[PDB]
């Protein structure tokens, strides 16, 4: 046989989906930048399709090197 | 404002003062210090309530004036 | 490794004087080009921002004596006190003597005190690279070329600046000796002007250049003002077009 | 800095002393430390060319936003080579961080073809870097 | 252009006009822009009031 | 040494590290208008306890120069200090010129003791500079280790980038009246943060009649209706 | 490196040699607090006299600079001792030079100044005391500033100096905020309790040490025993 | 753990023209003819069997006991009878080896097969084929001869001589009872160096070699920088008494500096050791270790006395006529021109070495192969003066 779950093998977190814990514009931190962000978010939010065509080549990896800031 | 005006603050509370510091107090010390002000040995929050934790977490890293 | 001013090399090099000579080459952008009957320099424009005036009316291009000037390719902070030094030796020289000062004369007085800077004490070299152009009675026209070494040279189609390799390399290609006068030399300084600095079509604002010239007994230092730059700039322009469509 | 890895500099420089001399291998190093006297080794494996990259130029710039943007979709008109020279300098790599401003300022938009307008606001990449303050001290 | 004021103003009237005709999503967006671009002004009494 | 050093090849290290600090956090933007030019600064004092008509951030030099400044406020009043001294030298020297655009550009020429002198430790200091006895306005600005920019419009502050970006947005221009100290009021208001006052913003305008530290009085007025 | 041990400019673009000073004023043990009012300006430090073997008559922080002008000294004794025979020296200068008396704000200009050159160059060092100076000038009515290590010369209507001084502070602008001006009962009274409430200690009138000037009366009233006690006595009412 | 290598290869390098020619094409052709002849002998032999004798008594007697499981382990000591071996996952083994007992070729410290269950060692495996912590006989004896370097006949005469002293007339000095290991201390610019060591391979055609150049301050806190090279000469002596050329390091590693204590501790090891080792009273043998450097002025005063490190020779640079041999021993392999524009290059030339000599003949043929291309190109007169001045010889801003 063979597990379909994956992630409680070794928990390490797990669906975070589906709950609002903090929601967006609610953050105290506005931008710092948060438009890079925007930018990360944009291929989950679909774009994909907009990433073909017009030829961009979206971002894949993003690292945030800052203090609990 | 997350916790509702920290939960009916009073008026006599400004964060013109804890704030204008210079002292780093990262978000999550902010998110502490919010949820710390919270002595409330009566009915609502106060600034007598406040002042235990308002006084407390004083601002060490001071001296702006001789670059101003 | 590098220490206090006044030191050597385990070889026997002055490495902090090479480093500022070489840190010359960095920023700024002077040349100077030698003509019969008109002796001229181009400087580069560094920062071209929107929000100055240009009421100094000179940046680069200094007047120091009524028979000289100079270009500096230094930091402005040196560079500020040495032509005022370099003003006063002038004219010193004019009170004790009654006569202007030979070109040659000047800069040996100049390239002695940046030698005294860097010989003795611990006092920084003078890190400013700068040209000269002038008359004399003895030599007519002449071209210095001054390093923060102290060590001058007699030069007459020379560049100090960032791409001084390109551009002394482009005016080697196109520098004709005798044959050249004031209309050719303006011709090929802007050239190789246009060759160094990357974008094509300079404008005459970027640019800022200043020719000597021997009137009747009398130096004039005639620096060209924007609309003589840019006449200079559109007969280049159709010589630029006339050579690239008759292939 | 005769610590352990210059030790494996060492072993590295004798390593390929051997091989390469004893073969269907070559070595091509790359250097953007600016110049080679902060790293001048031993001259074999490195005497054979010192070939340098001249940052690109204007024209230069124009070809590697053509090579970038034959992919993309845009706009019928563009003038390409204006929108080189207005970018300072620069490299390859900005010009693919123009070319990705730019779909991504066009991304917003959700439109087939990339504007000028919004082709400018990718050479906005190329600023934000700028001199920082005017120090002008050349 | 860089005013701040004016902007304000128009992402709030932008926000409230959709409310008007019942455009939640883009009142709540305009809305976010609207505190984005609030938060240059930092004592503008009578604005903060109008965000909130 | 005892000079301007601490330079390593190709580099003012220290000078750079002075030009950091002079990066400071006081905007006072400076704009260059037909009529004449305004010297505009923020003074946001810690608490109430401090005063405002007690010390100055605008200091006139002479009768037409004044001056505007950025961190490091001790030096800056040496540094004023010092430049009163040698317009009045200079004014004594060559007698009755009422020298000050002629002398704009001399008195920011001389200060080179300023920083080419620096004395161990160079000055944190830029300064903005201003004169109108020529016809015509001058501004300049004097940083910690260079000389004269000529500077139209400029801010030395913390938002000082910003502050450029949004003097040239709203366009300096050149047919801009002498009451362009609104727009530098606007700037100052785009690096301000809190409700600005009469004792909170300190302005000198320097026209062809001269300089002249605009009081509270009409600080306040100009601050009205904006 | 030596950033941080010369009197030369931070990478991150500081000054930390000051930044120390400023914190050897807090060095010392002691506070000080400055208030002026409605006609007069009142300071009043603690007097700190470890065992009685020592002259209480001559411990005091608190001197005249000239028959107007009174300064109260926070840090290292040696310092400020050094600190006021400048100011008597430049007041006394100034007097000599020009005829009219030295108004405090330019005295302690003076004072900035030569700090600044202290801190400027690095043969020296700054010196890590914190002075108060007040007294009355014409056409301005009470005048209180402070002269700190680095040059930076302020202050007005309430200001303190010394190890607990933003609570000092605080406490002053507090009652500065609440809108009523000082009398010559009210002034003295506030320094005291300000002073008091930092260190509660109900302030026994022999370990405090006020100084006054008014505009009536001129001169650094240095207060004794009987005019403290009889103060405390009317504030304890 | 190593001793030899088989040296079944390098066919015959004396092919004389080594350019297309008939007689080189004879020559390969007699060369390609006694491989096959070899291959025809060996499998020839090989399958024409003398005689077919039972399993070869191999299946019959051990290769049944041996087994077919095995496991691989090293072997540590050797008692009278037994053999105690150190297995994998740290077994350890006390039994006798009885079958395919090999007892030159066990030795302590090499890999021996287990039979598994009654685990008794049946076997060797002499390859192993991992002798790999430090590696520095890899290049031994290079075929570099006499040939490859010439106009340097005085130094190579001289050189030849200090290492002659032993080998050939090993009793001359044997008679004088002094054994000398003193070695050759190298002088020359520093456009030069691998001509000390093209110098070297002249004695590297007798016995092997050993190369320690860059090594390290010895900053290692046990040292054995100049100590583990005694060690590895001592493995010298047991092979054929080889050399150790240690140039750059004796004058780097081995540096005449004024400072006495606080120096990294290579003054007080590696200098000290370096004269025990090279003093004959403490180590035998027939190694000769050839100091090479490009500073004189940094000889250690240790390093200095010819007393115990004597032979010093200096290496000077070469004259019009070794200029000439040196271009055309590199541009023999090449065919430079059929015009031989050989003294033009060379006549007004001053201070060009061995490695600028090997560079411009490179660079030589690069050009022409550019876009120059062809064969003898006639441009190779005057592009063969074109790149070598090929500026790279010096450069510092100006002053002067
Ligand atoms: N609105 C907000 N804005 C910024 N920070 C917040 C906000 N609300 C909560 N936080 C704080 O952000 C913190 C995140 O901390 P943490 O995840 O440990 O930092 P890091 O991700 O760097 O490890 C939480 O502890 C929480 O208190
Ligand atoms: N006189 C010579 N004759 C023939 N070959 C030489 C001669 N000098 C040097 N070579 C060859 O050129 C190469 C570089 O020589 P050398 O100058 O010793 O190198 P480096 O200058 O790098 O120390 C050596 O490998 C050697 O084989």
């Amino acid at each position: 046989d063979v597990l379909p779950p994956e992630a409680d093998s070794s928990i390490m977190m797990l669906t975070s989906d589906q709950k609002p814990d903090v929601m967006y514009a609610d953050i105290g931190g506005m931008d710092i930048q948060k438009q890079e962000v925007r930018e990360a978010v944009e291929l989950p939010l679909t774009h994909f399709e907009l990433y073909k065509q017009i030829g961009i080549d979206p971002p894949r990896g993003v690292l945030m090197y800052g203090p609990p800031g | 404002s997350k916790m509702n005006l920290s939960e009916e603050v009073d008026l006599e509370d400004y964060v013109a003062r804890p704030d204008k510091i210079s002292g780093a107090d990262i978000n999550s010390i902010c998110q502490e210090s919010g949820m710390l002000a919270v002595r409330e040995n009566r009915y609502i929050v106060l600034a007598k309530d406040f002042e235990k934790a308002y006084k407390t977490v004083i601002k060490k890293d001071e001296q702006e004036h001789e670059f101003y | 490794y590098d220490s206090r001013t006044t030191i050597f090399s385990p070889e026997g090099r002055l490495y902090q004087v090479e480093y500022a000579m070489e840190a010359i080459g960095h920023a700024g952008t002077c040349l100077g080009i030698l003509a019969n009957d008109g002796v001229l320099l181009a400087a580069e424009r560094r920062n071209i921002h929107k929000l100055l005036d240009e009421v100094f009316f000179s940046e680069k291009i200094y007047k120091l004596n009524e028979d000289m000037a100079c270009s500096v390719a230094g930091i402005t902070s040196d560079a500020n006190v040495l032509t005022n030094e370099l003003r006063l030796i002038a004219q010193r020289y004019l009170l004790q003597y009654q006569e202007p000062i030979p070109c040659e004369q000047l800069v040996t007085a100049l390239c002695d005190i940046k030698q005294a800077y860097t010989q003795f004490g611990g006092k920084r070299p003078f890190g400013v690279s700068l040209l000269y152009i002038g008359w004399d009675k003895h030599y007519g026209f002449q071209l210095y070329q001054s390093d923060p070494s102290g060590n001058y040279g007699g030069w007459k189609a020379t560049c100090i600046g960032n791409n001084s390799a390109a551009a002394v390399s482009m005016l080697k290609q196109d520098y004709k000796e005798g044959e050249m006068t004031l209309k050719s030399a303006l011709a090929l300084a802007i050239k190789v002007l246009n060759k160094t600095m990357d974008v094509s079509k300079l404008s005459a604002e970027k640019v800022e250049i200043a020719t000597l010239t021997r009137e009747n007994g009398k130096t004039v230092i005639r620096v060209l003002k924007q609309k003589e730059v840019e006449q200079l700039i559109k007969k280049h322009e159709e010589e630029e077009a006339k050579a690239e469509r008759e292939k | 800095r005769l610590e352990g890895g210059s030790g494996g500099d060492s072993e590295v420089q004798r390593t390929m002393l051997e091989l390469l001399n004893q073969k269907n291998i070559k070595v091509i190093m790359a250097t953007n430390r600016i110049d080679i006297l902060d790293s001048a080794l031993l001259r074999p494996g490195r005497i054979d060319r010192k070939i340098e990259f001249p940052p690109p130029n204007e024209e230069a710039r124009l070809d590697i936003l053509k090579i970038h943007s034959r992919k993309m979709n845009l706009t019928r008109g563009i003038n390409l080579r204006k929108i080189a020279e207005l970018m300072p300098g620069a490299s390859g790599a900005e010009v693919k961080g123009v070319c990705t401003e730019a779909g991504m300022y066009a991304l917003r938009e959700r439109r087939v073809h990339v504007t000028q307008e919004d082709f400018e606001m990718a050479v906005a990449k190329v600023m934000q870097k700028d001199s920082e303050k005017n120090m002008s001290i050349k | 252009m860089d005013d701040k004021a004016l902007l304000v103003e128009v992402q709030l009237l932008e926000s409230k006009t959709y409310h008007a005709l019942s455009n939640l999503p883009k009142a709540r967006a305009a809305l976010t822009s609207a505190r984005t671009t609030a938060n240059a002004i930092y004592c503008p009494p009578k604005l903060q009031a109008t965000l909130d | 040494f005892s000079l301007t050093t601490f330079s390593p090849s190709g580099k003012l290290v220290q000078i750079e590290y002075a030009l950091a600090a002079v990066a400071g956090g006081a905007p006072s933007v400076g704009i260059k208008a037909a009529n004449g030019v305004v010297l505009a600064t923020e003074k946001k004092q810690k608490s109430i306890l401090y005063d405002e008509r007690s010390v100055h951030k605008v200091e006139p030099i002479t009768k037409h120069i004044g001056l505007v400044y950025s961190g490091m406020g001790p030096d800056y009043r040496v540094l004023v200090h010092r430049a009163r001294k040698l317009a009045q030298q200079y004014y004594l020297v060559y007698q009755e010129p009422i020298p000050t655009a002629q002398l704009v550009q001399r008195v920011a020429s001389v200060m080179q003791e300023y920083t080419q002198s620096g004395g161990v430790r160079p000055f944190g200091v830029s300064l903005l500079i201003c004169g109108w006895n020529e016809g015509r306005p001058y501004l300049f600005q004097s940083d910690p280790s260079g000389a004269y920019f000529a500077w139209k419009a400029t801010a030395m502050g913390k938002n000082y980038v910003n502050g450029k970006t949004f003097l040239e947005k709203r366009y300096n221009e050149d047919l801009e009246l002498e009451d362009a100290i609104h727009t530098a009021i606007l700037t100052l208001k785009e690096s301000f943060e809190g409700q600005m006052t009469e004792d909170n913003i300190e302005v000198g305008i320097c026209n062809e009649a001269g300089f002249r530290r605009l009081t509270p009085t009409e600080v306040k007025d100009y601050l009205a209706a904006i | 490196g030596f950033d941080r041990h010369i009197t030369i400019f931070s990478p991150e673009g500081r000054l930390y040699q000051v930044e120390y000073a400023f914190k050897a004023i807090n060095q010392g043990g002691l506070t000080s607090v400055a208030v002026r009012g409605k006609d007069c300006a009142v300071i009043v430090t603690q007097k700190k006299v470890p065992d009685k073997l020592l002259d209480s008559s001559t411990v005091t922080h608190l001197f005249k600079i000239t028959e107007n002008i009174g300064c109260v000294m926070t840090g290292m004794t040696a310092d400020s001792r050094s600190q006021v025979q400048r100011a008597r020296y430049e007041a006394a200068n100034w007097k000599y030079k020009y005829g009219y008396e030295i108004p405090v704000d330019m005295l302690c200009k003076r004072i900035a100044d030569i700090s600044q050159v202290y801190t400027q160059n690095a043969e020296m060092r700054p010196l890590g005391c914190c002075m108060i100076l007040i007294g009355i000038d014409e056409e301005q009515g009470p005048q209180v500033y402070k002269c700190d290590p680095a040059g930076y010369y302020c202050g007005f209507k309430a200001t303190a100096a010394g190890v607990k001084q933003t609570e000092s502070t605080s406490f002053l602008e507090k009652k500065v905020k609440k809108k009523f001006d000082w009398t010559f009962e009210q002034t003295v009274e506030t320094a005291i309790t300000c002073l008091s409430t930092v260190l509660s200690i109900d302030f026994k009138p022999s370990e405090i040490e006020v100084g006054v000037v008014t505009v009536e009366n001129p001169k650094f009233r240095i207060l004794t025993e009987a005019e403290i006690d009889a103060h405390l006595v009317a504030l304890a009412e | 753990k190593k001793t030899k290598g088989p040296d079944a290869a390098s066919k015959l390098p004396l092919v004389t023209p080594h350019t297309q020619c008939r007689l080189k094409l004879l020559k390969l052709e007699r060369i390609k003819d006694y491989l096959l002849m070899e291959e025809e002998f060996i499998r020839n032999q090989e399958q024409m069997k003398p005689l077919e004798e039972k399993q070869e008594e191999e299946r019959s007697k051990v290769d049944d006991l041996r087994g077919t499981p095995m496991s691989v382990g090293t072997l540590e000591e050797i008692i009278d009878d037994h053999a105690i071996v150190s297995t994998s996952v740290g077994s350890e083994h006390y039994v006798s080896i009885l079958s395919f007992v090999d007892k030159d070729l066990l030795e302590p410290g090499c890999s021996v097969l287990l039979n598994h269950k009654v685990h008794a060692v049946i076997g060797v495996l002499m390859d192993d084929t991992d002798p790999l912590v430090t590696v520095m006989k890899v290049e031994k004896a290079p075929q570099e001869t006499y040939a490859d370097i010439g106009g340097l006949d005085n130094q190579i005469q001289e050189i030849k001589e200090s290492v002659e002293l032993p080998l050939t007339h090993p009793e001359y000095y044997e008679e004088m009872g002094i054994k000398p290991p003193k070695g050759v201390i190298l002088y020359g610019p520093p456009g030069t160096g691998k001509t000390l060591l093209a110098k070297a391979v002249a004695n590297q055609t007798s016995a092997t070699f050993l190369r320690v150049v860059g090594s390290e301050l010895i900053q290692k806190y046990l040292g054995d920088g100049p100590k583990l090279v005694r060690e590895l000469f001592r493995v010298a002596e047991e092979h054929a008494p080889s050399i150790v050329f240690i140039d750059e390091i004796d004058a780097i590693g081995t540096k005449r500096y004024d400072s006495n204590s606080g120096g990294e501790r290579e003054i007080q090891r590696t200098m000290l050791e370096l004269l025990n080792q090279l003093d004959g009273f403490d180590s035998r043998g027939d190694v000769k270790v050839i100091m090479a450097t490009n500073r004189i002025e940094t000889l250690d005063p240790a390093l200095i006395r010819p007393g115990r490190i004597d032979r010093k020779i200096e290496f000077p640079l070469p004259d019009e006529k070794t200029k000439k041999r040196i271009f055309q021993i590199h541009t023999s392999r090449m065919t430079l021109a059929d015009d031989v524009t050989l003294d033009d290059l060379i006549m007004a030339k001053d201070d060009l070495s061995g490695a600028d000599i090997k560079a411009i003949c490179t660079e030589a043929g690069l050009m022409a192969l550019r876009e120059r291309r062809m064969k003898v190109t006639n441009e190779d007169f005057k592009k063969s003066k074109e790149n070598v001045l090929y500026k790279k010889q010096e450069g510092t801003p100006e002053g002067l």
